[PDB]
């Protein structure tokens, strides 16, 4: 199968050996066993050139998985912030939801990554958004005593 | 009216299965080769079988690095495979390990009692009753106590609990005379107490449960002389258990 | 990447002939084996000496017509090993094919496959040519199908059936036959195509203007559409490149894998446009297996255009087709028409009434309108099994009589799959 | 599936034998030393069917049959060896065959079998010639089936079997030969063509214009059926090749095997015919009863399976028209619930002094009406117990005649139903 | 034993009809008798047992559906875990349906609580 190929190359992160595969025309949006396509993984471990070389072939920018967790999500959780910007520019779901009722601000707030927070608010970020628990990205900053994460999110 | 043994069924091989990259592989310093290497021969070679073969099989070159593991070997990984590997042998092969089988493998396993992670006691204690149900009590039973007595804690709850898994699966039927009576009080009593005289409260229980197990193998009228030595408070916790055990 | 192909019972052998005559003519590849001239290695392997031999298995229970192999034209080509024969055929009869004297060869098969998987670097799986009324065919190709699901489960596996058809028929119980294999060869098919013999020989009779075609008649018919479908894996195109493709792209349903193939144009030998040859493939009269698609849904649909083609063309043909016709589709399909191209001409063999066009087209699409095949096959099964009539010779072979209840079953709940689809 | 042993027994057995080994020597181009000159290839392609010479057993307790064969044109052919002969004759007494004198010889016989057999690539099966009103073609001969049957299980079973009439011969002890003979044949064999003197004597009385048949007369139909019935076994083609394939798609109950075979044109001993029949011609001697071997009216029945055979040159195209067309103008005659069950096969080489010919394999529920008059004859017969004395002095019970009359009762019972089943 | 030791190998033989028969005398040899007085039949089940994989694989429908029988005797007497560690898994799954179709048919204790059938010396005891 080329789309588990490809798969295999976008999350270990040969930036080379993708270009091999998709000119091959292997599937951008092959799916593995949990749903996850290869945009979603380059997303995850930070390969910025195969994000970019995905979605200029037609990778699915809002794709969800099984839990659905769209690339903004992976991305902001890990932070990779220069990928967060990339997927944005070409139409990424600012306020995605996933299973858990997580928004990728509150995985970037979760984890720290401040400025990943003040990107995803300036894309109009719900800042109100709540999850399952019914917790905001504003409660888990006064949860978590970040008042620098506090600041940003009010701003 | 008998019943049948289902073990007539017909044996299998498995001597003819291993690869010729595999004891440089167990003897290797990188801890997946020696992994996988076991792995293999558990997942493809072992596991599928049902009865190894009795007839003119020499396992005690493969059981003797299994071994070396199971002691030794650094990654619990490793152990753990390993020891599963122990029981399948033990297990499909019932009737083999009469001694030299049986104890090239015992005093390792309990020395590696030690590990305390979940699934590495799990898989070192199913072995040590394989190698006990086909082979009890011909070495173990003193080797266990030896090592009741030995220093590490874990290495004396789970030795201790060893010989009460045992005590409940004991058999008949020879004379009185059978090898526990032989050393019940010189040693199976002496060492028992050891544990039920410990610093720590979680072996002072073991102990409790393999005295009460004890007394209800061989009567709690013969050892009630210890119990008199015994405090009083010690005394209550062991009855507790004598009320629940069943051998 | 290299496939290996398996061809069972006259059927499967004698197209399969007509399959490496068309490989070796469509590669420059010589009758002794040699080429003085990568993609086509997926179905060849090579000698040291220089000679390219196919990754084939030829079976048959019985040696008349695989001793015509190694004793023609294309003798040298195969490995003698490659060619098994048994003595006692079928004899028309599933259960001989499978249980009683298809267990007497089955192991040294798979013993001569191993050999070819074993040449092999990174196998994808199985070509399976057989007919569905033969004996051998159906009884030892499901018996096949079976051990290959388990010696080399993790891969693909893809039928060319010949479904029957009463102007060359053998035999009466071929549709026990059909059924029988369809039913326990199910679970073990990724994808299959049916050949209806009725419709290559009205193709035969109409566009090749034959009277009473013979078998080579049909089998240049049908190798034709074979290569037709096997091009994307011997010449490395875009589309359907290899085996898992197959699937992805015709296969939305386990169980309902089987695509009809339409193929124009079959022109007499005694140039046509880019468009004229798409409507054709919307054309009942020129479909492998004889039904109305106009009755039936859509699953997929891809289009394999091979020769002087530009791709413009085939856009505007696609939406003439798109808009002038109304194919229904599936509301949970894609409803994109697949494309891909391969510049190289189909060839044909020197001699054949079937004449070199400038342009080809092989439209292989999963409509439910093939459902109406398996109901033909269905009814006359019913009329037979309703008076238990040539039951005997199975049973007396080695085969319960259950399993024939268990097929119809699993073909009446086949026949149920493909209406919830399309409804 | 190649090669088929021949057997022969008793003097019907010999006679109709060797007359049919006369004919398809012919065709095949083999003279009576037994060496090649022919001129074409379609005749040598499956020459190891029949032949090495013959693969021909020849068996009788009658010891004068020996030369009775030898002293004929095709004698020489034979090899020596499978000459089984006995000392005395059965005397028209079944019992005798089956398990007196004829079951002292069968072990004999079945050692040439069995050594024409070892030396055989891949047998088929088996294929024997006889009368059913004899004593020993119908007592020794089926005692011979069996004993066949279970040493070779594997294999075939193909007889020829010659129904008696009382037409020519008048010994009334025939009908109780005949029925004992058929209680064997419809558990012993995978396919028997029932071969009627009472039609025999028939057509050459009423279509051939004899006013007296002799024997030759009647083995000459018989023979040219013989030879039509197995071109599809001696000659290339796809259609109902082998003898198990046959038996498969003409045989859907296996008690009910037995085929009624019909052929055309009728011709006389070496006469002179017209220009060559035309194909609709052909397909038109069918459904007409004059040309069946067994009389029986297939009008009277339904049809479970059909083999036709056209040999000669002719337009495929046609006789696919002809026999699809009588077919459906026809189609309250042939049976509704086994679909495609009329096939056509065509063989380019002519038979011996025709330009064209036709072979109608059938199998017709009317051939009830054959064991009616056996039956009726039998019961006639047992009812008054007559000539009882002569079976049972052999070993037999009363009882056999008894089970093989009820025995063929429920045979032609289960003709009747298969006639009046319905599809709906 | 001695009496089904010396016609086991007659399951072995060419003609079906001896085997379908043979398999049906074996079959009834057990439900009227069974195995008492027995000194290995550890031994005796293993060697009637070989072979009853190809009697059910069998080509004859006789010899297949005399062999279900057989199997049902041997169940009848000590099944059905123990032939379904031995036998069940082998067989055909259609076969193995009516085999346990027929244990439920079946009523009476895990083994026969009377023979219908003594021997010798059991029959003055
Ligand atoms: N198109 C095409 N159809 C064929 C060819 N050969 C056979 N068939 C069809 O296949 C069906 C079954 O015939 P076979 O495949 O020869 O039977 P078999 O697989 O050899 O099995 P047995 O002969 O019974 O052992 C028939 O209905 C034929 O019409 C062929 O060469 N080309
Ligand atoms: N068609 C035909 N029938 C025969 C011939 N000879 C005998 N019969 C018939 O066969 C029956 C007599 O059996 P027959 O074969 O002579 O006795 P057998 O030698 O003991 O087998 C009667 O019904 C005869 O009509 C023959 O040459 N041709
Ligand atoms: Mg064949
Ligand atoms: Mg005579």
């Amino acid at each position: 199968d080329l789309g588990k190929k490809l798969l295999e190359a976008a999350r270990a992160g040969q930036d080379d050996e993708v270009r091999i595969l998709m000119a091959n025309g292997a599937d951008v949006n092959a799916t593995d066993a949990s749903g996850l396509t290869p945009l979603h993984l380059a997303a995850t471990y930070g390969h910025l050139e195969i994000v970019e070389v995905l979605l200029k072939h037609g990778a699915d920018v809002n794709a969800i998985d099984i839990m659905g967790s769209t690339p903004l999500h992976l991305a902001a959780l890990i932070g990779h912030l220069e990928i967060v910007e990339v997927l944005l520019k070409h139409g990424a779901d600012v306020n995605a939801v996933d299973t858990w009722g997580d928004t990728p601000l509150h995985l970037a707030a979760i984890m720290g990554h401040l400025e990943i927070v003040e990107v995803l608010l300036k894309h109009g970020a719900d800042v109100n958004a709540q999850d399952k628990f019914g917790k905001t990205a504003f409660d888990i900053s006064i949860d978590n005593g970040n008042e620098d994460l506090a600041e940003i999110l009010q701003k | 009216n008998a019943v049948d043994p289902f073990e007539l069924l017909p044996p299998s091989v498995i001597l003819d299965k291993f690869p010729a990259d595999f004891q440089t592989r167990i003897s290797s310093t990188k801890w997946k080769d020696r992994v996988e290497a076991l792995e293999e021969i558990h997942n493809n070679v072992l596991k599928p079988v049902k009865k190894l073969a009795h007839k003119n099989q020499d396992y005690s070159d493969y059981l003797r690095v299994l071994a070396n593991v199971i002691q030794k070997d650094a990654n619990v990984q490793a152990v753990t495979i390993a020891a599963n590997s122990v029981q399948l042998l033990c297990n499909s092969l019932r009737s083999n390990f009469t001694r030299s089988y049986g104890a090239i493998v015992l005093v390792p396993l309990l020395e590696r009692t030690k590990e305390k992670k979940p699934s590495v006691n799990e898989a070192i204690c199913s072995a040590l009753d394989a190698v006990a149900t086909y082979c009890g009590f011909d070495d173990c039973l003193e080797e266990t106590l030896n090592y009741m007595k030995h220093k590490t804690p874990q290495v004396r709850i789970e030795c201790t609990k060893f010989l009460t898994r045992m005590l409940q699966g004991w058999k008949s039927d020879g004379p009185l005379q059978n090898q526990l009576l032989f050393k019940l009080l010189p040693e199976v009593t002496t060492a028992v107490l050891k544990i039920v005289n410990d610093t720590q409260p979680t072996t002072r229980n073991t102990g409790f449960e393999c005295f009460a197990t004890l007394m209800k193998l061989v009567g709690e009228r013969e050892l009630a002389d210890p119990l008199e030595k015994l405090d009083n408070l010690k005394k209550k916790k062991i009855y507790e258990y004598y009320e629940k055990v069943e051998v | 990447r290299e496939c290996i192909s398996i061809h069972v019972g006259q059927a499967g052998v004698q197209i399969g002939n007509a399959c490496w005559e068309l490989y070796c003519l469509e590669h420059g590849i010589q009758p002794d084996g040699q080429m003085p001239s990568d993609s086509f290695n997926t179905f060849f392997s090579e000698t040291g000496a220089g000679k390219h031999v196919p990754r084939a298995v030829f079976v048959d229970l019985e040696p008349t017509v695989i001793d015509e192999v190694r004793t023609g034209t294309y003798r040298q080509l195969f490995h003698p090993e490659q060619l098994i024969t048994g003595k006692e055929d079928a004899a028309n009869n599933y259960a001989r094919g499978h249980y009683t004297i298809g267990k007497e060869i089955i192991d040294l098969v798979l013993d001569r496959i191993r050999k070819l998987a074993d040449q092999c670097t990174g196998l994808q799986g199985f070509s399976v040519f057989h007919s569905f009324g033969g004996g051998t065919g159906s009884g030892f190709t499901s018996l096949l199908m079976e051990r290959l699901s388990v010696d080399y489960g993790k891969k693909s596996k893809l039928e060319f059936s010949i479904y029957p058809a009463p102007q060359v028929s053998t035999a009466v119980v071929e549709p026990y036959n059909s059924i029988l294999t369809t039913h326990t060869t199910l679970e073990h098919s990724d994808c299959a195509f049916m050949v209806d013999n009725e419709a290559i020989y009205d193709i035969c009779r109409r566009n090749l203007d034959i009277e009473r075609p013979t078998y080579t008649n049909l089998n240049r018919l049908i190798g034709q559409i074979v290569s037709s479908i096997t091009a994307s894996l011997r010449f490395d195109g875009a589309l359907n490149v290899d085996l898992t493709e197959f699937q992805t792209n015709l296969v939305p349903y386990p169980r309902a894998h089987f695509p009809l193939a339409t193929y124009a144009p079959v022109i007499s030998a005694e140039q046509l446009s880019v468009a004229e040859i798409t409507n054709a493939c919307f054309e009942p009269a020129n479909q492998m297996v004889k039904c109305d698609p106009r009755h039936g849904k859509y699953m997929a649909c891809c289009l394999l255009y091979r020769g002087d083609v530009v791709p413009k063309d085939v856009n505007a043909a696609i939406a003439t087709i798109k808009t002038k016709r109304t194919i229904q589709f599936v509301d949970w399909c894609p409803t994109g028409f697949k494309v891909g191209i391969n510049y190289e001409p189909p060839t044909v063999v020197p001699g054949g009434d079937l004449a070199k066009v400038q342009r080809a087209v092989c439209m292989l699409s999963n409509t439910t309108a093939i459902a109406e095949a398996w109901a033909r096959l269905d009814h006359k099964f019913d009329l037979m099994y309703a008076k238990r009539a040539f039951v005997h010779w199975y049973v007396g072979e080695g085969m319960e009589e259950g399993e024939f209840s268990e097929a119809r079953e699993d073909m009446a709940a086949l026949e149920k799959d493909y209406e919830e689809v399309g409804v | 599936m190649r090669e088929i042993v021949h057997i022969q027994a008793g003097q019907c057995g010999n006679q109709i034998g060797a007359k049919f080994w006369e004919v398809i020597s012919d065709e095949h181009g083999i003279d009576p030393t037994g060496s090649y000159h022919g001129d074409s290839d379609l005749q040598l392609e499956r020459i190891n069917v029949y032949y090495n010479v013959p693969r021909a057993i020849l068996v009788d307790l009658e010891p004068g049959t020996m030369d009775s064969v030898r002293s004929g044109p095709f004698g020489q052919i034979f090899r020596p060896d499978n000459f089984v002969f006995g000392q005395s004759g059965a005397g028209n007494n079944w019992a005798k065959g089956h398990y007196t004198e004829g079951a002292e010889l069968v072990d004999s016989v079945l050692d040439v079998v069995r050594k024409e057999s070892e030396s055989c690539d891949c047998l088929q099966g088996f294929q024997l010639t006889h009368s059913l009103g004899g004593g020993t073609g119908s007592g020794m001969g089926t005692l011979l089936i069996s004993k066949i049957r279970e040493e070779y299980p594997d294999r075939i079973m193909n007889t020829f079997s010659v129904v008696p009439s009382p037409k020519v011969s008048d010994t009334v002890v025939e009908p109780y030969n005949a029925t004992l003979s058929v209680h064997q044949l419809v558990e012993n064999t995978d396919e028997t063509y029932c071969i009627d003197n009472e039609a025999l004597y028939d057509i050459c009385f009423r279509t051939l214009k004899l006013t007296t048949p002799t024997y030759g007369d009647l083995n000459h139909l018989v023979s040219a059926t013989m030879s039509g019935v197995t071109t599809c076994l001696r000659f290339p083609g796809q259609l109902n090749a082998d003898l198990r394939k046959l038996a498969v798609n003409m045989v859907p109950f296996p008690r009910l095997h037995f085929f009624m075979p019909g052929f055309a044109p009728l011709t006389s001993r070496g006469s002179q015919q017209y220009r060559a029949l035309t194909v609709p011609e052909l397909t038109q001697q069918m459904f007409d009863a004059k040309n069946m071997m067994a009389a029986c009216d297939p009008r009277h029945g339904r049809y479970l399976t059909v083999a036709a055979v056209f040999r000669g040159r002719m337009s495929m195209k046609e006789v696919d028209e002809q026999m699809l067309n009588v077919q459906n103008k026809n189609s309250s005659y042939f049976v509704e619930w086994i679909p495609n069950n009329v096939k056509t096969a065509v063989c380019d080489i002519p038979p011996r002094g025709l330009k064209m010919s036709a072979t109608f394999i059938g199998n017709s529920t009317a051939i009830q009406e054959l064991f009616k008059r056996i039956s009726e004859q039998f019961t006639a017969m047992f009812r008054r117990k007559a000539f009882l004395h002569w079976y049972t002095g052999e070993g037999m019970d009363e009882m056999e005649f008894t089970e093989a009359e009820s025995n063929m009762n429920d045979l032609v019972s289960e003709y009747q139903q298969y006639q009046d089943a319905t599809a709906d | 034993q001695q009496t089904v030791n010396l016609m086991l190998p007659s399951l072995s033989n060419k003609l079906p009809r001896l085997v379908s028969s043979c398999v049906k005398c074996l079959a009834t040899i057990i439900e009227e008798f069974g195995f008492i007085n027995v000194s290995d039949i550890n031994i005796l089940l293993s060697e009637i047992l070989e072979p009853l994989p190809k009697l059910s694989s069998h080509a004859d429908r006789n010899v297949r559906s005399e062999t279900m029988n057989l199997i049902l005797q041997i169940y009848k007497w000590f099944g059905k875990e123990l032939l379904q560690e031995l036998l069940l898994e082998k067989l055909k799954p259609i076969q193995q349906r009516d085999l346990s179709r027929m244990f439920e048919k079946y009523e009476g204790t895990i083994p026969p609580k009377q023979q219908p059938r003594l021997f010798q010396w059991a029959v003055p005891a």
